């Protein structure tokens, strides 16, 4: 659980970990919201408008030599009960994807090239950082990986979510 | 057209 036996591949909170994220649609879906020690978060909350399918993906992440990587997501959202008067299709989850690639400048990855890792929900585990934010923590892993690197993606289909941080690492031998 | 924004939540 320390840096002595884990190699970080991506840390959204770090200097060069914030640049490279792409939102589809570019506007009206996932949007950056700084929160502050400033942190670049990505949020989406189109609970009134119908048929939402908003995507957010990272830049190319090398797996170095990892056969298996770990994805730790810290986030928070609003239950549909907390939002009276929303569409009957209000969601409380989102989807986590990945696409392996040897190329570092893919400019046309489609929904069907991305493979779903799991549905992410606000569950039992969380963390706590003038004030303190209480954020759900979820961790998922994928493997075996084979290509030089990979892309990560997040899909919103009508929820009110705030992605506070995303961390990608693997475990030393 | 975010209904709410988390900073707490606000419109
Ligand atoms: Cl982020």
């Amino acid at each position: 659980g320390s840096h002595m036996n884990e190699v970080t591949l991506l840390d959204s909170r770090s200097v060069q970990g914030e640049l490279g994220w792409i939102a589809s649609p570019l506007e009206g879906g996932w949007e950056e919201v700084s929160i502050m020690t400033p942190i670049r978060t990505y949020q989406v909350c189109n609970v009134m408008e119908p048929s939402q399918n908003n995507w957010l993906r990272t830049d190319w992440i090398t797996r170095e030599g990892a056969q298996r990587v770990y994805i730790e997501i810290k986030f928070t959202l609003r239950d549909c009960n907390s939002l009276p008067g929303v569409m009957g299709t209000c969601k409380e989850t989102f989807n986590l994807y990945y696409y392996e690639s040897d190329n570092d400048k893919e400019r046309f990855i489609r929904e069907n090239q991305f493979v779903k890792i799991d549905t992410i929900a606000a569950d039992e585990s969380f963390t706590q950082v003038d004030r303190i934010m209480k954020l759900n923590t979820e961790i998922r892993d994928v493997g075996p990986l084979s290509k030089k690197g990979f892309y990560l993606a997040f899909q919103d289909v009508g929820a009110c979510i705030a992605l506070v941080s995303v961390r990608v690492f693997y475990k030393k031998a | 057209x975010p209904y709410l924004v988390y900073r707490e939540w606000s419109p």
